[PDB]
């Protein structure tokens, strides 16, 4: 029980104490570019603070301070995403020297300031919070929070207990902990987790030393003293003990499972009892509570599949994993958006949030202004939330050039297009434009089922021809799926894959199949549920199964926003690919349930009639006589079993998807079915659900068979591992 | 092996909450003056035969805290060698001291032993001792825990009870609650609270509202639902309850038990104790039962608990002649009505908690009293007590007339 | 009529109250780990059997809330049909816990109960629960109140107990813990406090301080006199017993009890319940009795309720092979060997609270469990096993081994 891991690594920290006694920490990483919590650091810390307990006499003050372009940011994903359940000992361990470290750097009886220079994250904000005072330099792109709930982990380097101490249980579970809240350094100041504000990195050193030198004359007794370590320290909103917290203490769990929707993620659950429990002790007996359920959830399979899908899998995809492996950069001088929807008017607002030029183009001028007021109206809601400024928005306004005449896409090096689903209208729209832009310009289709192959046969350049879906809403979902036809060339792969990042989402690359990796997977998602509420499942049980398995929305509410009739032509569509080719179509059990409300008119929210009853364009309760209809409740299997019906339909149906040529990799599948097709994130992916499984048959891919072999035994052939994991 | 037999139980009238007339007596004489009146009734019984006073509490903390049970025995005179223990088992804390009690007898170890409860909540709320499971997060996220408010509502949901129907049970109650009281039931079995110099403080079950119409119950608002919707309890009970669309909240104040002061005392005891004593036993207990169900509920226990009781004393639903289930909420009462199909007739046949109050810690003792003294004016043979108890369980009591 | 038998019984080691490991758990993780462990140790036991668990808890304020024994079912995993009811009777509710579960036995009510208690002084101090008689002034003044500290003194100044005197006691109970660890008497019975993850927090009773000499604690000062002269309870206690002039202040630190958190577990059962789960009886319980004495000494209360159980069960001092003795305090146990005549090789074999801490709640159920498997190692017939509680009170309880 040192401040050293063992009782030969590089040393990240500097020392450097002046005249005047007050010893400057710089952290500098030689081995990367980012102050991480790694296993250097750990023992680079440790001799830091062993060397402040026995110079103590000759320092008077402490400034933390940094050399990368960000303060410190996160920890070495590398090791955590490998701890087994027996490694739950050094996992406890280190977490508890790091905290060490800490709290004899905080209880040193000395003023200790951070001087955070860029992004905070993770670990990063752990070490600032362990200082008596905190100054931020208000540079953009500084972020500061603990996004640690993210990746399925708490922040087990005081974060949760000095939050808590800080704010208090509620202010600092929701608005901190609980969402992994990123702050820009001006939010950051307005809650109380940045104390001042520089305008530029370089004052901040000297306003430490010169905040140092006040608090020593100002405040000798107090100098170097926490809120929480004197007499008197009222922790706000009151400790579980005081009537007004405890009175309103129950609710907290409650609404926690009611944000959550009863997902089984551990890691919400998990720091609010270490914020709980350890309010009610004291900071170092809570700084070990903190630490043993920090332990719990990295041994657990949930962090694992979370540290694989938002760490590995988003890195790979954003370093170019699925790019054309050898090709060279082309860049884009103006973007042409066909259609002005609520998809086309997207569109050309991301793309413009990028700073492009756009030119969007609907079949009429009045709806191509209503195009461009889709972003006004997103514009205005954020000069109401103070983000952006006048100059800025007026800026971004001012790029996009609404019209209706064919004409005024000259000059566009870049296609996109965005109307309904008819190839005679995609093969004219594309026909009218192809002669008129730029020969380099890449033909981008956002298509949702229509194969590129089919479309691309209207163009004269098919190597220019490409598929860009996006998703509703496009302003906030990040996801792009980048259809790659059987023309398309390997250099429209990257001009849109670098196009993609411009704009700051991220894309995966889809080979040109049947319903492409997005729609042809959420299908087999609505088409289990209604296949339940054919066989008899009560309607309130599926929509409870659908949010509990992880889905943001229910299947039957998701099968009203896709329109009831328009799943109908899918199934008419998928009919004629099989009998065309000889072959006698299977039809799904949904099918007939999609007819069924078909014929009683109600196709979906659109008609204003559905699985629900909707009213003044609101979503108002469920149908009554929709249990008439399939007799609901004939049939009353266990939830868990509805649970895993939709899940393993979604990971079967990505399964074939990688051996169909579908996806070139797993970390498309994890990330495009979390992103897109709104797959749960507690598995960290429809294909790294199948590895990461785990049930009360086992864990891992040899569980996923014989629950797979479980449900198929009851549920239908459609259940059954293909042999791309079989056995 | 022993027999155990009540030879007495009495009980004091129920306050209020909102200015209540036993706002300013403290719980400890609440029990003591039960211990006077006893003695009142058997000024010549050797009060050393009696082995244990155990009491009921579910807030023991301030007023209620330490042993109460004890002070009741110190400060009311009796021999230092009764003892004193105080059991919180949450409403059914009366219950099960009058049964831990008549366990004891049969166990011959004990010979005579008073039992009961006591609960001022207007001086100690509900919910001031804190809570293991309610305040703990990692206990309230595990186990679901909705309060007792929401179970009623999912139940009345759940079986299809409409406000018309719990409002036809409320009027009833306040109906049976009058009748009982005019019809002087209760004459000898509720004592009037006196103070130190013998001024009357209260002497009637002050929270009954006897003139209550159909109408004026259905202009009240259900405050149950408020607390439902804004603390997420809804969401919460609705994830294991999957097949139950929305929450029909048909629970106001008044159809659910109010919140008032009381307590209440039962004096049990072998056959020999009281042939010795010059005691005449009132009733004998046939069997006792404790069994449960689920926690999200929180109040389909006393149906597993009757079902159990029934079994063990070789009975049936046929075989007993009055039911008392403690009105927590009117639902909670229909539902156990229609489990086991009971002829409302006799079902709180005295009124019962909606009317009259709910007491916690003492309830169970007082709707015992009321059976025993309700079986002698009927002249009938036996009955059978039940509670409705937090955390999904139920504990049901059968009593025979002797 | 049915025979209670002890088919488990088990504990958790001691932590203490300065910088105790156990400060960290909460009270309920305790009563889950030893119900874990039951599991562990019958993992083909239909829980559905086990009809009540009761657990002791003198606080049971905050995490001890809300019937701990309830929260203790639910959070464990155990069928929601096993109730759980939380009884206080002070230092005894340990004990009682255990008299209340075996005489539901003997009543047939009941097939299986596990009994025991918690208490977490280091989270929950001794007196949060507040207190009908200490806060009371009409109380306090009535029934002479002077804590358990100054009655210790008073019983060694009245039977002449010198300090060296009790410090000989303290000495042997230090030895009798270390002897009893070092011979791995508690291996089977004591389980090891472990965290979520399995990692070790507490395997050992650390309250302990085996290298105590003779000199050491002679020179530790009795800050049980310094209350006493400043609060007044010295005069207090003189005016009931008028014969004694002055008190002699012989307790201090090392002589009395500590102040520990742990938590204990003993599952009861009758015969036909053990056979048909496939466990096998360790020891019976032969009889249990509930007596007191005067509340102003507090601490004579273990000699009457000895002398109630031996003369009821039909036995004598010299039919018993062990006796177990609470060590709240060393006059206290030195007065109950003088009382009875008890041969110290028969008194508090394996050390008692002195050494190895005393916690509230449940150490009726430690010394209880320790007498278990005791009798077995000593291959001995019959164990009786008594504590002093507060109010005057005692409760004694003998086990036979079968």
């Amino acid at each position: 029980s040192s401040h050293h891991h063992h009782h030969m690594p590089d040393n990240t920290i500097q020392w450097d104490k002046d005249a005047d006694g007050i010893v400057t920490l710089t952290m500098d990483d030689p081995s990367g570019s980012t102050n991480v919590m790694n296993e250097a650091y750990i023992e680079s810390m440790g001799k830091a603070v062993d060397r402040l307990v026995a110079e103590k006499d000759s320092i008077t003050g402490v400034v933390v301070a940094s050399a990368k372009k960000t303060f410190f940011a996160g920890g070495d994903v590398k090791t955590m995403i490998q701890a087994r359940p027996e490694d739950a000992g050094d996992v406890f361990n280190t977490v508890e020297t790091i905290k060490r470290q800490l709290r004899t750097l905080e209880t040193l009886g000395k003023p200790v300031v951070a001087a955070i220079n860029g992004a905070a994250l993770g670990g990063g904000l752990e070490i600032a919070l362990a200082c008596h005072h905190r100054i931020a330099a208000d540079v953009k792109g500084s972020q500061l929070g603990l996004p640690a709930v993210t990746l399925g982990l708490l922040p087990g380097g005081g974060g949760v207990t000095r939050t808590v101490r800080m704010f208090g249980i509620q202010n600092a579970f929701v608005s901190v902990l609980a969402q992994g809240t990123r702050f820009k350094p001006a939010k950051a100041k307005e809650i109380g987790l940045v104390d001042e504000l520089v305008a530029t990195v370089e004052e901040l050193v000297p306003a430490a030393k010169a905040w140092i030198k006040e608090e020593l004359k100002a405040n000798p007794d107090g100098a170097g003293v926490q809120p929480w370590d004197k007499k008197g320290y009222k922790m706000p909103g009151g400790t579980p003990s005081s009537p007004g917290l405890a009175a309103i203490l129950p609710s907290f769990p409650s609404n926690l499972r009611k944000q959550l929707k009863g997902a089984p993620m551990p890691a919400p659950r998990a720091i609010l009892a270490a914020a709980v429990e350890g309010a009610q002790v004291d900071f170092d007996t809570a700084s070990r509570i903190e630490s043993r359920y920090f332990a719990s959830l990295v041994t657990g399979q949930v962090a694992k599949n979370m540290m694989q899908a938002f760490f590995f899998d988003l890195q790979a995809i954003n370093a170019g994993g699925s790019r054309p492996e050898g090709i060279g950069k082309t860049p884009i001088k103006r973007i042409g958006v066909l259609g002005a929807g609520m998809m086309g008017a997207g569109i050309a607002y991301v793309s413009a949030k990028a700073g492009y030029e756009v030119v969007l183009k609907d079949v009429s001028l009045e709806a191509a202004a209503k195009g461009k007021g889709y972003s006004e109206k997103l514009e205005a809601k954020a000069l109401e939330r103070g983000r952006t400024t006048q100059e800025r928005s007026d800026a971004l306004l001012a790029r996009i050039t609404p019209t209706a005449d064919a004409a005024d896409f000259k000059g566009v090096d870049f296609v996109i297009e965005a109307v309904f689903e008819n190839q005679e209208l995609k093969h004219k729209v594309f026909g009218e434009i192809e002669d008129i832009v730029e020969p380099n310009a890449i033909l981008g289709s956002n298509t949702s089922t229509l194969p590129i192959t089919g479309l691309a046969t209207g163009v004269k350049r098919q190597e220019d021809f490409i598929g860009i879906a996006f998703f509703s809403p496009v302003d906030k979902m990040p996801l792009v799926e980048i259809i790659k036809g059987e023309k398309t060339s390997d250099e429209a792969l990257a001009r849109v894959f670098d196009y993609t990042l411009a704009i700051g989402k991220t894309p995966i690359v889809v080979n040109d199949s049947r319903g492409f990796f997005t729609s042809r997977v959420i299908g087999t998602f609505v088409n289990e549920a209604l296949a339940m509420l054919g066989e008899g499942v009560e309607p309130a049980s599926i929509e409870q199964a659908g949010s509990q398995a992880g889905y943001p929305a229910p299947p039957l509410q998701l099968s009203d926003e896709l329109n009831l009739e328009l799943m109908h032509k899918i199934a008419v569509a998928t009919r004629k690919g099989v009998e065309d080719a000889g072959g006698t179509y299977q039809p799904h059990p949904a099918e007939a349930v999609v007819e069924k409300m078909i014929e009683l008119g109600r196709s979906g929210r659109l008609k204003g009639a559905g699985f629900y009853e909707y009213a003044d364009g609101k979503r108002s309760g469920l149908w009554p006589g929709l249990r008439e209809t399939f007799k609901s409740g004939s049939s009353q299997p266990p939830l868990q079993d509805m649970i895993d019906r939709m899940l393993f339909a979604e990971a079967l149906e990505t399964q074939k998807c990688l051996d169909e040529g579908v996806l070139t990799s797993t970390a498309d599948a994890n990330i495009g079915s979390i992103m897109g097709i709104g797959f749960p994130p507690w598995t960290g992916g429809s294909a790294q659900f199948i590895v990461g499984y785990s049930g009360p048959a086992g864990t891992g891919k040899a569980a996923f068979v014989a629950r797979a072999r479980e449900l198929a035994a009851a549920y239908g052939d459609r259940f059954l591992p293909p042999e791309s994991l079989l056995s | 092996s022993e027999e155990a037999f009540i030879y007495e139980a009495i009980r004091t009238p129920r306050g209020k909450q909102k200015n209540g007339s036993l706002h300013e007596v403290k719980p400890l004489s609440l029990v003591v003056g039960l211990i006077d009146e006893l003695r009142k009734r058997h000024p010549d019984l050797d009060e050393n035969l009696i082995s244990d006073v155990i009491l009921g509490c579910v807030s023991p903390v301030g007023d209620q805290g330490g042993d109460i049970a004890r002070a009741a025995v110190l400060a009311s005179g009796m021999p230092v060698t009764s003892g004193g223990v105080q059991l919180n088992r949450f409403a059914a804390s009366g219950l099960e001291a009058v049964n831990t009690a008549a366990q004891k007898v049969r166990s011959g170890w004990d010979d005579l032993v008073l039992a009961g409860g006591v609960e001022s909540m207007s001086r100690v709320p509900m919910g001031s001792d804190g809570g293991a499971m309610g305040l703990d997060p990692a206990t309230n996220y595990d186990v679901m825990f909705v309060p007792q408010s929401i179970g009623a509502d999912l139940i009345a949901t759940i079986e299809g009870f409409s406000r018309e129907d719990v409002d036809a049970y409320a009027l009833r109650s306040q109906q049976k609650a009058a009748e009982a009281w005019s019809g002087g039931y209760f004459a000898k079995s509720v004592v009037p609270v006196r103070d130190q110099n013998g001024l009357l403080i209260l002497d009637h079950d002050e929270h009954m509202r006897p003139d209550t119409t159909k109408e004026g119950l259905a202009k009240l608002k259900p405050a149950f639902e408020g607390l439902a919707a804004l603390g997420g309890f809804d969401d919460v009970a609705l994830q294991k309850y999957h097949w139950v669309e929305k929450i029909n909240h048909v629970h106001t104040g008044g159809n659910s038990s109010g919140i008032v002061d009381g307590a209440a005392l039962v004096m049990i005891g072998s056959a020999a104790a009281g042939k010795l004593q010059g005691l005449t036993p009132r009733a004998r207990i046939v069997a006792t039962a404790t069994s449960g169900a689920d926690p999200v509920i929180m109040l389909t226990g006393p149906t597993p608990a009757t079902r159990k009781v029934l079994d063990r004393a070789g009975l049936t639903v046929d075989d007993i002649d009055l039911f008392e289930l403690n009105e927590a909420f009117a639902s909670v009462v229909l539902k156990f009505q229609k489990d086991l199909n009971i002829p409302d007739e006799k079902l709180n046949v005295n009124g019962g908690a909606i009317a009259m109050g709910h007491p916690l810690g003492a309830t169970g003792a007082m709707i015992l009293g009321t059976m025993v003294d309700e079986l002698e004016r009927r002249n009938a043979r036996r009955a059978l007590i039940t509670l409705c108890i937090g955390g999904g369980m139920g504990v049901a009591t059968i009593i025979e007339r002797v």
